[PDB]
């Protein structure tokens, strides 16, 4: 979420802030600085993780198009979960 | 369409035409929006057997150009190609 | 080795034209200030004319010679003609820019410029 | 084949044989005859030829060759005489077209050609602004797509894409002046060219 | 109607291009290195003229990638080393020069990974 | 790209149902009229062997009696399959080059009818995936698919080295193109013929005898757009 | 017998057959003078002499044109006289000789 | 096949009859009336023009508008910083840069589109192998700077938080198509 820097200038999702120092925060003077405030680090780690009664599962996002392409996750190591590189979901072996 | 007989008969009087047949502002006799679903074909290439590209690649059948009287490496006399047949005159409308 | 010429056997006749050359434009030079109401006084543009021209002395080749020669005479087509305008016969003084200091510790003390 | 383009091997004869009769009739100014896979001939021939061919295929009977489609430059660096010089010719009495060409150089100029066909007028002044080509016995030449005090010939090879300098207004002296170019954001050079062959046919050897 | 002029060639003052990036400049004439990642050697073929590289700030305004020389995205393609410096020479660049490094001829066995004194014999097939 | 939408040739038939009365609408004010006439006629005068020699191509060939279209003559697509007449003129004049770009422009509706009515069905991009992408779904689910995709957005098809020059009659004329072709994924050169420059460069012989009102017809009659021309 | 030629600046010919045989025996009596090993000479003789065949045998313009598969007879006269001129300016140049000057061996070649 | 325009089969009849009535046509100005009626009928006609604030003109679920980078139901972004849009925007408009995430994911730091370099093309939409990516319907968005038009991933991705109740709907309806 949008925490504000000392100066007053809200952060991004990436951690940019004009340095209190900076000349760069005079743009901002009679306007605002565009954020977006959702979070996708957050909104996926609120989402639960998926269970399978197989030690192989694949992902496609949803829809079979309109999601990502079809990838193969592996659920051998109990230890942690199994996260897909496109979409950010995680399942487990059960 | 919203037009009294009157003023259709003074506009085709004015015209020479029928206009109300052959409008130009359209009234429902367009396609629908939000039309249905389709399910397009697929190519003749989705065979699952016979389908090896060396028989259809196409861009590696070219070959270097065919190079004729290179300087370091009673025949009749011809045209490039059989000259132009003249064309015919149309039997719709060949006039105007 | 051996060529084939262009306009010219020797620097001779090259230079003779290139003296033509400078005639004309040397001539027509105050027309121009006339026409299109240039601020800089025919000194400095006969000047500039004697600059652009000693610009490519060490020239030799009778062909490069030539051509430029050929160059030259559009550029006097295009300026006695009027279409060119003052903005392009202008753009030969620079006067909205500063020049690269000739000096490795002008150059040094602002940019990387070797 | 469906995806494969059709091949007649006629247009192939007819104009391998209308080279060998070209170049029968002009041993002189010819070299390097050529009909390619895809059915064009092309004639290669040196700069002392241009207005003979030209003539030649304009008049004589069975070419025809009136109409002067389009002439081009192209610039390869690596060749002592860079600038080839390529003239497409059509003939309407046998559907027919013709690609003559000959080369050139900087300070090795051509002959023109508005003698033979008028179209020519403006395509050597283009030829003249574009990659720095003179044309002798051409009545004016001069900057026909640049601006009037450019300096370069652009479509080279070595001119660089953006070019050497840009324009401005200035309130000071209240005109369009040009200065040094300076980008905001320099274009990027995406190397793509892949390291794989994919034509063997053309494959050099070492 | 041939005449003699045996002189260097230039067309320095025809090119249009200024003192600054004609004198000021530095040429580099080599062969493109391969990719260590790929191996593949249809790179490798043509000869390549390039520049040194100058400035590259950022802008304040986005942060992009600002510059001043119109020649940092120029190359040239050559088939012949003599070809790549006779332009060079021609235009009036300083030109440096590399040599094309090509690997050497090597002997392979692959019947020593299986020798009966010798050190090359393989661990794991 | 793509095909067509389920209800697009509908709509385009009942388009190409009126257009032929626009057309009357529109001749009836301009063609008999005598300012029109007056405007046009025995304007831009041009004699077959001159056009030919300046390199014209197009509807200022075929308004002085020449017969040179290239669709009846070098067809590059299936125009073989379609019937349409070729309008040519007798004087050269501005009046006559109006009447031929008006009967082509009926010559339009008349090929129109033919493709709808024989519109075939299939695909509609060469099912080679290394020249034209595969659709979405076999990228997302093929590799090989997906890899073409790749190498065709980021480094595309590459094209054996040679040159063509490809011509098209375009509404003003022969559209060329000189594309000259490395065994790379970019060209090394690509000229482009447009009619609009020979036509502009005869434009001065075409105003010979003629006042200041009439030139701004003859520019007219040649359909001159400026980005084919300078490029 | 024609009131146009169908084109323009072609003026209809109410003489032919006249100046056709005029300008192909103009043309024979040029390509008499370039030797015999000249295969410009060699083929436009027999063009000509199928030419003068055609018109001698036929009067008729309706069938005399498309046995010589020409336009129309005016072009085929311009025609005519466009050959006569490349006659005597072919006299003046010299294609029959031998090659000028050979170029370089990477020149007509691509890719390079 | 051809056509004549402007060419007689066959010469015509000096008769007093054609005589008087091409006269007629001279004098009283016959050609010209019907022009004028032709006029007449089209004052007398429903003209075309509709309130544009208020009537909008109809478009397709194809339109090529303002741009939009999305998202998954989830709320997680969709791109992945694979770069095949920035490599095929003719117009080098697209200027990207990326990291690894702290939760280790594919996600730019950077995503720049110039919209006055744009030439609306949607070859990003095409390349983009996740529907990341789209050149939506919007195309009220003019405005008062050149700097207003320099957009980012913040703008972006506002704007597909906007305007995904339909694009969502548009890409159902087309992406049979593609
Ligand atoms: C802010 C005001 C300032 C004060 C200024 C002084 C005021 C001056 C008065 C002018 C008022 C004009 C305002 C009109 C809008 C009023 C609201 C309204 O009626 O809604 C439109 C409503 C029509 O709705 P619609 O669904 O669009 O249907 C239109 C018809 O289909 C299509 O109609 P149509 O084209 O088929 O014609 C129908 C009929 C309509 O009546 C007239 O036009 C009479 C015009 C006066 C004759 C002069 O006209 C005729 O064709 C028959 C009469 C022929 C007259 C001959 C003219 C020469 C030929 O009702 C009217 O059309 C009545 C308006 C008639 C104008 C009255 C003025 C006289
Ligand atoms: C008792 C018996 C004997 C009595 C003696 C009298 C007998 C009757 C004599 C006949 C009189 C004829 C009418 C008089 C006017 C005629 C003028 C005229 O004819 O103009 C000719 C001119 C075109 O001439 P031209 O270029 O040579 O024609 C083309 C050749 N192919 O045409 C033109 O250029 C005209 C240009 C017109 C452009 C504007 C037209 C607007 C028309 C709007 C409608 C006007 C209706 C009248 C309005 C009345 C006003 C209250
Ligand atoms: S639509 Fe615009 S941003 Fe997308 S690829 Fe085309 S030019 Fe680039
Ligand atoms: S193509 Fe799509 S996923 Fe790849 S970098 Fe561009 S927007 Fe991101
Ligand atoms: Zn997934």
């Amino acid at each position: 979420g949008v925490q504000v820097s000392p100066s007053g200038e809200k952060i991004t999702h990436t951690g940019q802030v004009y340095d209190e120092k900076d000349y760069r925060r005079v743009r901002f003077v009679d306007r605002q600085k565009e954020v977006n405030e959702n979070f996708a680090i957050d909104l996926i780690a609120q989402q639960p993780v998926n269970e399978v009664e197989h030690r192989i599962i694949a992902c496609d996002g949803g829809g079979g198009a309109l999601g990502h392409p079809k990838v193969y996750i592996n659920l051998d190591k109990e230890t942690k979960t199994g996260t897909c590189g496109y979409c950010g979901l995680q399942f487990k072996q059960h | 369409a919203s037009a009294t007989r009157v003023i259709q008969k003074l506009r085709n009087w004015a015209s020479g035409q029928d206009l109300q047949a052959k409008l130009q502002l359209r009234y429902q006799e367009i396609a629908k929006r939000t039309q249905p679903p389709p399910k397009l074909p697929v190519g003749p290439s989705h065979k699952l057997s016979n389908n090896y590209y060396c028989t259809r690649d196409g861009r590696r059948e070219v070959v270097p150009p065919s190079i004729i009287m290179s300087s370091q490496k009673e025949k009749k006399a011809v045209t490039p190609a059989p000259p132009m047949k003249r064309w015919e005159l149309s039997k719709d409308q060949p006039y105007l | 080795t051996s060529v084939k010429p262009i306009f010219s056997r020797d620097l001779n006749e090259a230079k003779r034209r290139v003296r033509e050359l400078y005639r004309a434009w040397y001539r027509e030079v105050p027309n121009t200030v006339h026409l299109m109401q240039l601020d800089i006084t025919v000194k400095q543009g006969r000047d500039k004319v004697r600059e652009m021209f000693m610009k490519n002395a060490h020239v030799t080749d009778p062909r490069v010679v030539d051509l430029l020669v050929i160059k030259g005479k559009m550029e006097l087509q295009e300026t006695i003609k009027v279409w060119k305008q003052r903005t392009h016969v202008m753009r030969f003084f620079h006067e909205t820019e500063t020049p690269r200091p000739k000096d490795f510790l002008s150059k040094f003390y602002m940019g990387h410029d070797p | 084949r469906p995806t494969v383009r059709p091949r007649s091997d006629v247009t192939h004869k007819q104009l391998s044989a209308f080279g060998e009769y070209v170049a029968e009739i002009l041993p002189k100014y010819v070299q390097q005859v050529q009909v390619s896979c895809l059915d064009e001939l092309e004639i290669c021939i040196h700069p002392d030829g241009v207005i003979p061919t030209l003539t030649f295929l304009r008049d004589h009977t069975n070419a025809q060759f009136k109409s002067l489609a389009d002439l081009t430059a192209v610039d390869v660096p690596t060749r002592q005489n860079r600038f080839e010089i390529v003239y497409n010719l059509l003939s309407l009495r046998f559907n027919s077209r013709i690609r003559v060409k000959t080369y050139a150089d900087e300070l090795t100029p051509i002959d023109s050609i508005v003698s033979v066909h008028i179209a020519a007028n403006w395509y050597e002044r283009e030829v003249w602004d574009m990659f720095g080509v003179f044309f002798f016995n051409h009545p004016d030449l001069r900057r026909i797509l640049t601006d009037y005090g450019f300096e370069g010939h652009p479509f080279r090879k070595d001119f660089p894409l953006t070019g050497y300098v840009e324009l401005r207004y200035d309130d000071e002296v209240k005109r369009v002046v040009a200065e040094p170019v300076e980008l905001a954001q320099e274009f990027r050079k995406f190397d793509l060219n892949s390291p794989w062959e994919a034509f063997p046919a053309y494959r050099q050897p070492p | 109607q041939l005449i003699t002029v045996d002189e260097k060639l230039d067309i320095t003052t025809l090119t249009g291009v200024p003192e600054e990036h004609i004198k000021t400049r530095k040429v580099r004439i080599f062969v493109p290195a391969r990719n260590n990642m790929q191996s593949g050697v249809n790179n490798t073929k043509k000869w390549k003229m390039e520049f040194d590289t100058r400035e590259r700030w950022e802008n304040p305004l986005m942060g992009w990638a600002s510059t001043a020389d119109p020649l940092s995205n120029m190359v040239l393609t050559f088939s012949a080393k003599e070809d790549a410096i006779a332009f060079a020479e021609k235009n009036g660049w300083s030109y440096d020069v590399e040599e094309k490094k090509v690997p050497k001829p090597k002997s392979k066995s692959y019947g020593a990974n299986f020798s009966w004194n010798k050190r090359t014999r393989v661990s794991t097939k | 790209h793509q095909d067509l939408p389920l209800g697009l040739l509908d709509d385009i038939y009942e388009f190409s149902k009126n257009f032929s009365l626009r057309i009357d609408e529109v001749e009836e004010m301009l063609t008999n009229n005598r300012i029109w006439r007056n405007r046009t006629v025995d304007i831009g005068v041009v004699t077959a062997e001159d056009a030919l020699n300046y390199g014209f191509s197009g509807v200022m060939l075929r308004g002085s009696g020449i017969q040179w279209d290239l669709r009846k003559t070098q067809p590059y697509d299936v125009y073989d399959q379609v019937e349409f007449d070729v309008p040519i003129g007798s004087r050269g004049d501005c009046y006559d080059r109006y009447l031929c770009r008006v009967e082509e422009m009926r010559q339009s509706l008349r090929i129109i009818e033919q493709c709808l009515n024989k519109m075939p069905p299939g695909e509609i991009k060469v099912d080679d995936a290394k020249v034209s992408p595969p659709k979405r779904a076999e990228m997302k689910t093929s590799m090989e698919s997906l890899i073409h995709h790749f190498k065709l957005y980021t480094e595309g098809y590459q094209v054996p080295p040679g040159a063509t020059y490809t011509a098209i009659e375009a509404p003003k004329g022969e559209f060329g193109v000189y594309l000259v072709s490395d065994g790379s994924s970019r060209p090394y050169r690509c000229k482009i013929k447009a009619p609009g420059f020979a036509h502009l460069a005869g434009l001065d012989k075409m105003s010979k005898g003629h006042m200041l009102a009439d030139v701004v017809a003859i520019i007219g009659t040649q359909d001159i757009v400026f980005g084919e021309i300078d490029r | 017998l024609k009131k146009t030629t169908g084109l323009v600046g072609l003026a209809v010919c109410d003489t032919p057959h006249e100046r056709l045989t005029i300008l192909y025996t103009k043309t024979l009596d040029i390509l008499k003078h370039f030797p015999k090993h000249a295969a410009y000479r060699k083929y436009t003789e027999q063009i000509t002499n199928e030419k003068l065949d055609m018109v001698k045998a036929e009067p008729d313009v309706k069938k005399l044109e498309a046995l010589l598969q020409g336009g129309e007879v005016e072009e085929v006269i311009l025609q005519a006289e466009k050959e006569l001129s490349l006659a005597r300016k072919m006299l003046k140049w010299k294609p029959w000789e031998p090659l000028v000057e050979e170029p370089p061996a990477n020149q007509w070649k691509w890719p390079i | 096949t051809y056509k004549y325009v402007n060419k007689k089969e066959q010469e015509s009849e000096v008769d007093m009859k054609s005589a008087t009535d091409n006269a007629a046509r001279i004098l009283m100005w016959t050609e010209l009336i019907r022009g004028l009626g032709m006029t007449l009928s089209y004052l007398f006609r429903e003209p075309a023009t509709i309130n544009y604030p208020f009537e909008k003109g109809p478009l397709s679920p194809r339109f090529r508008g303002e741009h939009a980078l999305r998202r998954y139901p989830s709320g997680e972004e969709r791109c992945i910083a694979c770069k095949l849009c920035e490599a095929i925007c003719p117009a080098q408009a697209i200027t990207i840069e990326a990291e690894p995430r702290a939760d280790g994911s594919r996600r730019t730091t950077r995503y720049d589109i110039d919209m006055t370099k744009c030439i609306y093309c949607g070859f990003c939409q095409e390349a983009c192998p996740v529907d990341a990516i789209v050149e939506g319907p919007n195309f009220e968005f003019s405005t008062e700077t050149h700097e207003e038009l320099l957009y980012n991933k913040e703008k972006l991705l506002n704007n597909g938080d906007k305007w995904e109740a339909e694009i969502a709907a548009n890409i159902q309806a087309d992406y049979l198509y593609r």
